[PDB]
Order: structure tokens, then sequence, then C-alpha cells
RNA sequence: CCCAUGAACGAGGAAUUCCCAGUAAGUGCGGGUCAUAAGCUUGCGUUGAUUAAGUCCCUGCCCUUUGUACACACCGCCCGU
RNA sequence: GCGCAAGACGGACCAGAGCGAAAGCAUUUGCCAAGAAUGUUUUCAUUAAUCAAGAACGAAAGUCGGAGGUUCGAAGACGAUCAGAUACCGUCGUAGUUCCGACCAUAAACGAUGCCGACCGGCGAUGCGGCGGCGUUAUUCCCAUGACCCGCCGGGCAGCUUCCGGGAAACCAAAGUCUUUGGGUUCCGGGGGGAGUAUGGUUGCAAAGCUGAAACUUAAAGGAAUUUGGCGAAGGGCACCACC
């Protein structure tokens, strides 16, 4: 990598399906506060609800199935 | 050693030929001639088994490799000639191909065109294998 | 046990005059060691570019080759060697239902360079086509093969190199071949696939040194 | 008995097609009776694009995509789950199944 | 045991039988 | 019951059991066994949480489609020297 | 990366599209010869699809004589796998795979369904030829040509549906017009093994094709299809005595 990219803060607008193998990971599509003009598809583990906002120490990378 | 232009605004081209077999991989760089090779390391020669020679891990170590020792050199640019096994056989290209792209785009060295050098035939001999083929 | 790269020279490559970026790479060989000379082993290389990097904004999928022949010190300058395709392109306009026309012509300049005129030709449906086939019959495939068998050796036959170069760079040939044969029958996909060298002359100096200017 | 109107091909009044030869095994399957698959794809896939994105000398460069066609003989084309086994009544649809994703 | 494999013992048994009775006058 | 005696044991390898709210767990008290008698079992009560509102990856079960030369039902049938 | 030489093959365009009696047929151009269908207010006038004897063609493999042997590859050699491999798998490799001529005439040569003719539903497409008609294009005006669109006709490879009808059922516009049996005409089968075997003839350089029984033995061998069964077949669902 060798990039420094300052920390982007990120709000979830609707809750989708649970990929993993064992159904611990979620499928979720959340929005950037800064540019609400994109929004992104982003692995989340644990309980969400829909509203709350999420801390990203990236915002590049797509989220894909359970491997 | 090193080149004659100045290191500030300007960047040096080269293409980095890139074979992808199913138990091999090869990251080749030569000048933009195509004649003059600077560096060749393979991914068998990063691990000690011969199964996973074809691997992303191979890959990247070989990618990080060469990147180095143009970075020594002072090659900065590079277009990709990607390639398959080719000839009469498949020409899928192999799994460690996008990841020694990938780690090569990662060590800070930039990248121009991208074609596909699989050399398909229009129609080769007779390939390898009975009627029945190859079953198990 | 010494490295390799200390008795190497490094030297820059130019393109003739023809095209808009004089400037395109660098290359490098060893010093002349004995009685080896590294212009000798400089000669025989070819150099494999992009139109989109040889001009200033045109076509990108265009591809040229360029062949050294001429050094005298820290300077090497080629000429037209062969015009390809790339082959992403190639293997995007084929596609099924439709019929695909290859024409390819053998032909003389003015001067003492053959050339190998290979040509591609796809047929286009309708906006108001229902149907799906789109084919054509054997005799129409021959009679638009005839016409651009006839267009390619009426434009190169006429005028030497330097023109049909210049030619080549925009679409003038492809786009003659598809206003002729809009009676035959109406394709619109017609692109020089791949131009090949066969016979070069004798080498002269002076015709050279006046390519670049 | 007779399982299927035709016999798995798609010759009527021919009696002899050209053979090819599968990709994974060496089977000399007839041309019109082997599955032909035809997969569009990028050179690298998407793992890595925005990575290729912030690499390059140009502005907004477009990936190209990577072209090939596949011949399966039908053992490979069920072992590798290209075609499945369906119903007796659930054969008779010559339609592809719906591309959603 | 198919037809094939019997068809080729049946026919070396034949050619032998046929040397044999070639071969014995 | 009283006084002496004061070992192993420093939170445990491969492997494995149980459990979503007054729950697990730390504690005590009743009943059975009982002539003397509970480290067991069944009940009762006190204090009282961490995590999860999902999945078919593992361990099993159920169902649909397909194939069958099996119907003692694959522990089945059946070819040859 | 640059060129040189040899042999093989014509991918993507390539389709339930075309041609041919059947095998079979896919780079461009030229030469020779043939043919279906469409069109005809031309011509001969019964000259006919049917066929034992006889005759041509006939996938691959197999034999014989010439230069070639790229790839692939029977037999053979080697190394793994396995209780056991002179099997699956991998590395080499002779004869063949390639040409010209001399042979054999056997395939799941299969639409597993002879050929001609008449009749019997609908619909949508595709290939050829002909015919009719608003509109767009080869730039703007007018005609013919090609392209697209809307139909009709004739032949052909094919597709969807059914209480026409048939069949034991799978299924069929033919496998229909059949006890309410009869349009014409070649080959061919009488339970299952023995057995496409022995002998005789015939054909062939060879390998081997064509005609082809009997003694004896058995009460079964076979075709279609429904329910549990069983998969080293696929697709789902549930469970803190399964997991996170
Ligand atoms: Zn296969």
């Amino acid at each position: 990598t060798s990039r420094v990219q300052p920390i982007k803060l990120a709000r979830v607008t609707k809750v989708l399906g649970r990929t993993g193998s064992q159904g611990q990971c979620t499928q979720v599509r959340v929005e950037f506060m800064d540019d609400t003009s994109r929004s992104i598809i982003r692995n989340v583990k644990g309980p969400v609800r829909e509203g709350d906002v999420l801390t990203l120490l990236e915002s590049e990378r797509e989220a894909r199935r359970l491997r | 050693s090193l080149g004659p232009q100045v290191a500030e605004g300007e960047n040096v081209f080269g293409v980095c030929h890139i074979f992808a077999s199913f138990n091999d991989t090869f990251v080749h760089v030569t000048d933009l001639s195509g004649k003059e090779t600077i560096c060749r390391v393979t991914g068998g020669m990063k691990v000690k088994a011969d199964r996973d020679e074809s691997s992303p891990y191979a890959a990247m170590l070989a990618a990080q490799d060469v990147a180095q020792r143009c970075k020594e050199l002072g090659i900065t640019a590079l277009h990709i000639k990607l390639r398959a096994t080719g000839g009469n056989r498949t020409k899928t290209p192999g799994p460690g191909a996008q990841s020694a792209l990938r780690a090569l785009a990662r060590s800070g060295m930039k990248i121009g065109r991208i074609e596909d050098v699989t050399p398909i035939p229009s129609d080769s001999t007779r390939r390898k294998g009975g009627r029945r083929g190859r079953r198990l | 046990v010494v490295d390799p790269f200390s008795k190497k020279d490094w030297y820059d490559v130019k393109a003739p005059a023809m095209f808009n970026i004089r400037n395109i790479g660098k290359t490098l060989v060893t010093r002349t060691q004995g009685t080896k000379i590294a212009s000798d082993g400089l000669k025989g290389r070819v150099f494999e570019v992009s139109l989109a990097d040889l001009q200033n904004d045109e076509v990108a999928f265009r591809k040229f080759k360029l062949i050294t022949e001429d050094v005298q010190g820290k300077n090497c300058l080629t000429n037209f060697h062969g015009m390809d395709l790339t082959r992403d392109k190639m293997c995007s306009m084929v596609k099924k239902w439709q019929t695909m026309i290859e024409a390819h012509v053998d032909v003389k300049t003015t001067d003492g360079y053959l050339l190998r005129l290979f040509c591609v030709g796809f047929t286009k449906k309708r906006n108001n086509q229902i149907r799906k086939t789109s084919y054509a019959q054997h005799q129409q495939v021959r009679q638009i093969r005839k016409k651009m068998m006839e267009i390619m050796t009426r434009e190169v036959q006429t005028n030497d190199l330097k023109e049909v170069v210049n030619k080549l760079i925009p679409d003038s040939i492809g786009k003659d071949i598809e206003k002729a044969c809009q009676s035959i029958y109406p394709l619109h996909d017609v692109f020089v696939r791949k131009v090949k060298m066969l016979k070069k002359p004798k080498f002269e100096l002076g015709k050279l040194m006046e390519l670049h200017g | 008995t007779k399982k299927r109107r035709n016999n798995g091909r798609a010759k009527k009044g021919r009696g002899h097609v050209q053979p090819i030869r599968c990709t994974n095994c060496a089977r000399c399957v007839p041309k019109d009776k082997a599955i032909k698959k035809f997969v569009i794809r990028n050179i690298v896939e998407a793992a890595a694009v925005r990575d290729i994105s912030e690499a390059s000398v140009f502005d907004a460069y477009v990936l190209p995509k990577l072209y090939v066609k596949l011949h399966y003989c039908v053992s490979c084309a069920i072992h590798s789950k290209v075609v499945r086994n369906r119903s007796r009544e659930a054969r008779k649809d010559r339609t592809p199944p719906p591309r959603f994703r | 045991m198919r037809a094939k494999w019997r068809k080729k013992r049946m026919r070396r048994l034949k050619r032998k039988r046929r040397k044999m009775r070639q071969r014995s006058k």
C-alpha cells in the first residue's frame, strides 16, 4: 500500500442478506457523509441497525462472498 | 547502471511479459525493443514446493523481487504482455497472473497499456490425448 | 561474479516525421566489446508501439511497428514496418448472427515497398429489422470482396509510402469501403486488420535522412 | 427408450459434423452436441481494479476485457456444474435461464 | 461379457483352428 | 467429634459436553435411599450476568428431481479363466 | 526478440442454416462438368417411382511398391498409484495418422422407422425462386437495382399445441386413413441359448466379408410405466442433544 488515507465516515441506508459460511458476516449497503453521491457495499461483522453510521479505514474495496 | 533522463517529471517505459500456466508463472521484464531483458524471476524460484509453484503467494514474491530489481535499475513504468500457455491447449490464463500484476502495481510502479498476447492458433495440430482423451 | 550492467550503454529512439510526437521511448545495449559493434546489434529491434502514444488524440486500439535502421550516436531513427490491431477489439467486433468478410491484397507502392493489405468487414442489422440472421449470399460476398480489393489496390498503387502511411492514421480507406459498399450489402465494421512488410529495397541513406524533415 | 425428440445435438439433415476437442478433457465430441461456453471478463478481476486505476499514467483508463470460447464435453459440463439435470416436464424449455446476475 | 470381445475370442479361436488345419496338411 | 500428620496440585495436550432471561453459574435448604446415612437423584429458594434475533461450514435428520439389469431390496444382482 | 526450413489443419463468423443417392463437404482466385427448386399460353406424348441376375460409389481401421516424416499415437520401455497392474495417471516411442496408384466391403453406416402416389387441423419462424404493395436507406428530384418491412405461392431441413385418429405405453401429422381390415411393389421375423458356430461353396496377397444348420438344453428370455429401496448424482429445509 504505502498510502496514508484519512478516516472517512459513512452511514447505512438499507440492510441486506448475510454472507459467511456460518452466517457470521453481513452484506449491507452504506453511503458516505462527505459525498452522498456514491454508495458502497461492505461486509460488517456484528449486529447492525438502520440509521447508525460506520467507521472505515478504507473507502475503496468492494465486498464479496464468504471467501 | 542508471539512466540519463531526468528523474523529476518524466518516466521511462518497458514491457513485462507474464506467462501464466497452471503449474508455473513468469514475470519477465525486457526493454521496449523486447530483445534486451533486465531481470527474470519465476514463481518456482520463491517456494520450496512443486505443487505451490503457481499461486498468488509465489506471484507476489516474484513481483516484489522484480519490482525491487527494477527500482534499483530505475525502470519506472511498464506495459503488460500477459499470456497463458496458448497453443493447441487451453487459453485461460493462470490464477497467479492477476495477483502478480496487482503486486507489481502495488510496489509504486506505473502501469500503461494492457493487452492479451496469448498465441491463439487458427487451427493447430492434433491435441494431446486419445479420442476418449484424459479421463479420471 | 561481476554484475553485467556496468558495461551497458543507454540510447534514445525517435519516430519518423509523419507522426506528432517524435520521442517514443528508450532502449539499451552493451558497449562495443572487441570485434562486436553495438550498432550492429541495435539494428534488428522491432519497436511495437500504440497509435495513441504516438499522436496527440486519435484512435487508441490501432497499433504500429517501428524497425531501427539509423544510428549515429545517442539517437535511433526508425521507419514504418507494420500496422496491427488489438486482439480485444478484434474479438469484440466478431459476434454471432452476422457475416464476416476478409480480403487480402498484395500491392506495391511507387518505390520498392511491397505491402500486404489485410482487411475485415462485418455486416449491420437495420434499426427497423425484425429478423435475426442478416446474412448474405456468396456472390454478394464475392462482389464486396472484389470491391474491397480494387479499392485497396487503387489507393496504394498510385502513391508512395509517405502518403499511404499518413492515410492509414485516420479512418479513410475503411470509410471509403463502407461508403462504396452501401449498395451491395450495407456493412459497418470495416478496418485494415494488418499490414505486413514483404520486400524492402537496397538501403539508401538520403531518403531516410529526408524522411525526418 | 427414446429420452429426447432429438439426440442431444442439433443435427437433423446432415449425418456428419466436424469433431472438436474439449477444454478440460481431450474428448473428440461432435461440435453440435457439445456445450459451448462464451464468457467475457476483464484482464484482472474486481479485487484489484481500484489499485490498477491508482497506478496508471493515463486518466480514467478503461480496463480491457478478455474473450475466449470454451467447448465442454457433457460429462465435464455436468461435473463442473455448468448444466444440471431436469425433470421430464421441465426438459421442454429451449430458452436459457434468466440472467439476473 | 459384451458382444465385441466374445466375437474377438471366437475370431481368434477360428483363426487358430484354421491355421492348425492348414498347417496340418 | 478433639488434637497431631500437611503429599500431589501454579488454571491443564489431542479431543469433547451443556446452555438465550430470572438463563448459565456461585451457593444453601427439603424428599427418596435411612436401625445408624448422600460426593447420587428429584424438587425448592438467594445473588445473578457476557453474547446471538443468524446459518447449512462441520455432526445428523427430512424432502424434491434424476438413474437402475435391485425387490431376500447394495449385507442386492451379475461376467470370465 | 529476429528471421529460416518441414509437415498437418482451416478456430472465432458456425446456426436444431445449406448441398449431395449414401459415406461426406468450411481460406482467396481461376478453369471444366453436373444438379434440385422456382418461371413458362415452348416441346415428345404414356415414354411409368417397383425391382431377383448384374453394376458404380462407399467413414475409420487393415495389406502391398515410392519421397516425406510436424503434432498425436496401437504394441514396447520406464516411474508413480494399489493387498495385487504387463489398467486409470505421467515421460519417450515402432507400425500407422499425410500423398499417388492396387485391394476388403464390414459400423449404434441409426430417423434403431424401404420407395411412389391420394387424403386428413391450426400457428410462428428459417433457406431458395417468383409475385404484389404504404414507408426508410446507397444523403434530399425521377426510374431500375441491392437492404429493411408487410403478405401470397411451390419444393426442402426443422419447431409448438390437441379427445382428428392410432398404439402395450413411451409417443407419432405420421408410427393416421385397420375386424367399419384390399392403392402398387422389393428385402425380412417366428420363445431364449447353442450360433452368426461346424461343414460345403464363393470372394480375397493377407486380415476376412456373402450364403448358413443340426444334435442337445431351458420356462423363461424380453418392451413400456407407478409407488418405499439405494446411490463414491444434483437441488433445498430443520435442529444450542449442529455451528457461529
Ligand atoms: Zn472434457
